[PDB]
């Protein structure tokens, strides 16, 4: 089963936010 | 869920920085977006099956961090151990399941709403 904690790990990391901001605008 | 407004979606996948026009395999793939913060992911980057993807697109879906327990509406001190339904991706604290769970379920887990 997945929990919030295990889903964080199994999904893989988010991209660097500065890079998501550079892309969001 | 029928009642709480939905945040403006961000049209960029938070995991791979692609749009609906490009996922990690250089192919178009529609995003799903958190109703509370608007952050988005490709289903393939979220590691959702096609069946789960269909179900969450029809629900007020929340991202991992925003997910609140469907029973008590809280995150709380035990938020990290909240279960995520493998059918509808709703969150439930173990102590808020019906019936309550003392231990983590093994394998795929289906919540009290999806259970026939
Ligand atoms: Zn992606
Ligand atoms: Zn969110
Ligand atoms: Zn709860
Ligand atoms: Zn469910």
């Amino acid at each position: 089963a997945r929990t919030k904690q295990t889903a964080r790990k199994s999904t893989g990391g988010k991209a660097p936010r500065k890079q998501l901001a550079t892309k969001a605008a | 869920e029928k009642d709480k407004p939905v945040a403006e979606p961000i049209p960029i996948c938070s995991f791979c920085l692609g749009t609906k026009e490009q996922n990690r395999e250089k192919k178009p793939e529609e995003l799903i977006s958190c109703a509370d913060c608007g952050n988005s992911g490709h289903p393939s980057c979220l590691k959702f099956s096609p069946e789960l993807t269909v179900r969450v697109k029809a629900l007020r879906w929340q991202c991992i961090e925003c997910k609140t327990c469907s029973s008590c509406r809280d995150q709380g001190k035990n938020a990290d151990n909240m279960l995520f339904c493998d059918s509808c991706d709703r969150g439930f604290h173990m102590e808020c399941c019906d019936p309550p769970l003392t231990r983590m379920p093994k394998g795929m887990w289906i919540c009290q709403i999806c259970r026939p």
